[PDB]
């Protein structure tokens, strides 16, 4: 998942699981995620947990 | 000298209480009246605009509701037809936020404000009783989709418990009949207070699924603002439905005369005033905008008139009503009554006691966590290994090297 | 047997048109449309709205189009309304007219022959390219049309690959008078060699006055406008700096009965399609007067196709907001003297100009490598 702008309009949105988190569809992702400034934007991310 | 103002009714009554108005307001430069009735078409009256105006050279137009109840075309043609001349002209009973904008009708100041405001009083009721999650439910529509706007750039006003936080917003689709899907979507979030606004119609189909989908029982807490109360409406309202109301809802007389008495005080300004160049009453002949018009506004844009039979009446930084009151109504076992009334940010309690659906008598949470979640998860090699299951629904166990069982969710 | 309005204000060659009227070969589809021209003068919105409920009552009218010459918006927005309130489509397709409103009714079935305001912004951008100009910077004038302008310029930039640096988009409006103060400081930063205005024919004349007050002029600077502050025959005070930009359509070779004729074959098809194969065909005895109670027969189904026709070739699909898909249009320059050479055409996604190089008004260096 990430992030791209949808039908040739001003609406940018969150493609992937990603965003099904961000419409409610479920409300933890566990799974391989990665971090990083985007997704960290609006998400609240646990502390690390593998390196 | 002697300027001429018009205005567009449907009472003669009040048609000899403008006259009455205008003799009075002459003990504060002469002013003359000018009164059209209106007509069941908007054919006629887009001719009696000029077939008048121009008769009168006005300076000013004063325009209320028609015995029409939707009636949202009824204040469009008078308004953007003085436009073609900058003429500022002002109006009562009009609340369908469409002339909320600036372009379209560039020439339009109202009396009363429109509904978009009504919504954003809900924020002090959400910081009195301390609740922070909210669902928000409204038409698809211009309307509507002011209403959010509003609503948006309230809830964003926080930059500083952290109050209120929005959590979905359900684009209602307006005239429709089958809505239950969005009701479950409703009901399976985390959260019981719920704020719908929509046609004064449709509230009542909404109700009706509503009460068939049980979630107007205990732990619930709506709002409303104001046609959503009235009408048939009210034939299908569960109890404890609070709802909001103006508290100068229909009176034409008194707009009416605070109207005259601001126009007074602002032409008194006005003819005080160098390059005042008289807007032409030849709309037939002269295709030209008197400067007296974006002038006039930006005159008009000062005052602030003392006191009115509506209080003080001031105008907002779009040219519309500023700081009116309000009275928090309630229903209350098929019977409205009156709660509280809000002016500013005061808002009063009173007498009576407050209910809740259900006969519960507290401030109930708003909200309970949940305790079945949901989980996404990708299909990843050395993380979440995917595997068909056994013919029997499940899949077949096995073990590790130390022989221990694989737990196979 | 349908009838067709075509009125005209001010001066053309009325007796050319008339005969340019009966230009094309209609001859394989039962419509046998009626014409009937009026003139007038500019007297009012009454005179506008007698005169076409006196046609539509008169000839069982069930479509009309319209040109005029001045520089007046109202009028357009009138017709809308028009439009509105009478089920029948409206095509404004000359003059004042065709001026861009900002939205339409939902209900409303008027259109308008000329460029949508995204169709503007694509354009200029293609011409940005073929002129390597790669950096710029924009300024409004607070008609409150310039958000759609600036987030489709903005949602085109961000995707592409070409490295568009665009720098510090700046909003000004002293429409609260003695604020000019604040303009020629909000003005000053403006370090891109390109500039992008979208203004007012009105304001730009002190606009360009300020900016001639801070040094923005023709030693190092280029500008481009939107038509809507130029008028091709019309003239303008010496405040523009000389060697402006901007972009029209083929006004200069097409505002003539030619659209007459694309506005005629057009409703024609449409009925054709429409109608023939619905069997049916909404024809109001056509009061003015007395029109609330005559909406029994909903449209619903000329906007079901009068998107989707075409003829000689010439394709004339239309989009739901009221520009069209895509029309020929043409960019000039101020020249030296107070005109607007013929410079660049354009047509479908395409662009073709006459240059290879900007003519320009030293430090600026051939340089051969190999
Ligand atoms: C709405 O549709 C649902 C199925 O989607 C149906 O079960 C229900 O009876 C319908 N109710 C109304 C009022 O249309
Ligand atoms: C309107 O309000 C005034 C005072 O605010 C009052 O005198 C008058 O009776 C009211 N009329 C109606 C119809 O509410
Ligand atoms: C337009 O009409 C043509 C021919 O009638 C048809 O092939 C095409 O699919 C139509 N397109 C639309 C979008 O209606």
């Amino acid at each position: 998942g990430t992030q791209e702008r949808v039908q040739n309009s001003n609406k940018k949105e969150w493609n992937g699981m990603m965003g099904e988190l961000l419409s409610g569809q479920a409300d933890m992702i566990v799974a391989p995620l990665t971090i990083n400034n985007e997704r960290a934007q609006y998400i609240e991310f646990s502390k690390p947990f593998k390196y | 000298k002697i300027v001429n103002i018009g205005a567009v009714l449907s009472t003669r009554k009040h048609e000899q209480m403008f006259r009455e108005a205008v003799n009075q307001a002459n003990k504060r430069i002469q002013l003359q009246a000018t009164s059209v009735t209106h007509k069941p078409n908007a054919i006629q009256m887009a001719l009696s605009v000029c077939e008048d105006l121009i008769s009168s050279q006005v300076y000013a137009i004063l325009v209320s509701h028609p015995p029409t109840p939707n009636d949202h075309f009824t204040p469009t043609p008078v308004s953007y037809t003085a436009g073609f001349y900058r003429i500022p002209v002002l109006g009562l009973t009009t609340r369908m936020s469409i002339y909320s904008d600036k372009s379209i009708h560039l020439s339009f100041l109202r009396t009363v404000p429109p509904y978009s405001h009504q919504s954003s009083v809900w924020f002090e009721m959400m910081r009195v009783y301390n609740w922070n999650h909210i669902i928000l439910l409204v038409s698809d529509d211009h309307e509507g989709r002011a209403a959010q706007k509003r609503l948006e750039t309230l809830l964003e006003e926080r930059e500083s418990k952290r109050g209120p936080k929005a959590e979905k917003v359900l684009q209602f689709d307006p005239g429709t009949k089958n809505v239950t899907a969005l009701l479950m979507e409703a009901r399976e979030l985390e959260a019981r207070v719920i704020i719908l606004s929509a046609s004064e119609d449709d509230a009542a189909t909404v109700y009706r699924a509503a009460a068939m989908l049980d979630m107007t029982g205990s732990g619930y807490v709506w709002l409303v603002g104001e046609r959503e109360i009235s009408g048939n409406a009210l034939r299908y309202a569960p109890d404890g439905i609070i709802g909001l109301q103006l508290i100068n809802g229909k009176n034409e007389s008194a707009h009416i005369s605070d109207a005259v008495g601001v126009v007074a005080q602002a032409v008194h300004e006005l003819l005080e005033k160098e390059n005042i160049t008289d807007p032409p009453r030849g709309c037939v002949g002269n295709t030209n905008i008197w400067k007296t018009g974006p002038l006039f506004k930006r005159v008009l844009m000062s005052s602030k008139y003392a006191d009115g039979v509506t209080g003080r009446v001031e105008f907002n930084e779009d040219g519309d009503r500023k700081f009116a009151q309000y009275s928090i109504m309630n229903l209350q076992n098929r019977k409205l009554v009156q709660v509280g009334i809000y002016n500013g940010t005061h808002v009063i309690p009173n007498d009576r006691k407050i209910i809740w659906p259900g006969g519960e008598t507290e401030k109930p949470r708003g909200y309970q966590m949940s305790t079945r979640l949901k989980i996404v998860t990708i299909h990843q090699e050395p993380f979440v290994y995917v595997k068909p299951t056994m013919s029997d629904g499940t899949c077949k166990e096995e073990f590790t090297v130390n022989g221990d069982p694989v737990k196979k969710v | 047997s349908i009838g067709i309005a075509v009125i005209l204000v001010g001066t053309s060659d009325e007796v050319a048109i008339k005969d340019a009227h009966e230009k094309d070969d209609f001859h394989h589809l039962s419509v046998v449309p009626r014409v009937e021209l009026v003139a007038m003068n500019e007297t009012d919105p009454k005179s506008i709205i007698t005169r076409i409920c006196d046609l539509m009552s008169d000839r069982k009218i069930q479509g009309v189009v319209f040109a005029d010459d001045t520089d007046q918006e109202a009028i357009a927005q009138i017709l809308d309304f028009i439009s509105a309130q009478t089920l029948t489509p409206i095509l404004g397709i000359h003059g004042g007219s065709s001026m861009i409103m900002a939205d339409k009714d939902e209900s409303s079935m008027f259109f308008q022959f000329g460029p949508s305001i995204e169709q503007q912004a694509s354009v200029m951008l293609n011409i940005m390219e073929e002129y390597d100009w790669y950096i710029f910077s924009i300024v409004t004038t607070y008609f409150p049309g310039y958000q759609d302008f600036v987030n489709k310029i903005r949602s085109t930039i961000e995707n592409s690959f070409v490295g568009w640096e665009l720098e510090e988009v700046l909003l000004l409006d002293m429409s609260l008078d003695d604020g000019d103060s604040k303009i020629q400081n909000q003005l000053k930063k403006l370090q891109s060699p390109i500039i992008l205005l979208y203004c007012t024919k009105e304001e730009a004349t002190y606009i360009f006055e300020v900016a001639n007050s801070v040094g923005l002029t023709g030693y190092g600077y280029t500008w481009i406008v939107p038509s809507l502050v130029a008028g091709d025959t019309d003239t303008v005070p010496s405040e523009f700096p000389t060697g402006l930009i901007s972009v029209s359509y083929d006004e200069w070779d097409y505002g003539l009965p030619a659209r007459v004729r694309d506005g005629i074959a057009i409703i024609t098809t449409a009925a054709s399609d429409m109608l023939s194969e619905h069997s049916f065909i909404p024809e109001p005895k056509s009061s003015c007067y007395n029109t609330h109670e005559k909406r029994i027969y909903q449209s619903n189904m000329l906007n079901r196709y009068l998107i989707n026709v075409t003829f000689e070739g010439r394709d004339l699909s239309f989009s739901e907001d009221g520009y069209q898909m895509h029309p020929k249009l043409v960019i000039i320059l101020l020249n030296k003297e107070r005109k607007w050479e013929r410079v660049g055409k354009w047509k479908d996604k395409s662009l073709q100009m006459k240059y290879y190089v900007w003519p320009r008004m030293d430090d600026h260096l051939s340089i051969v490598t190999l």
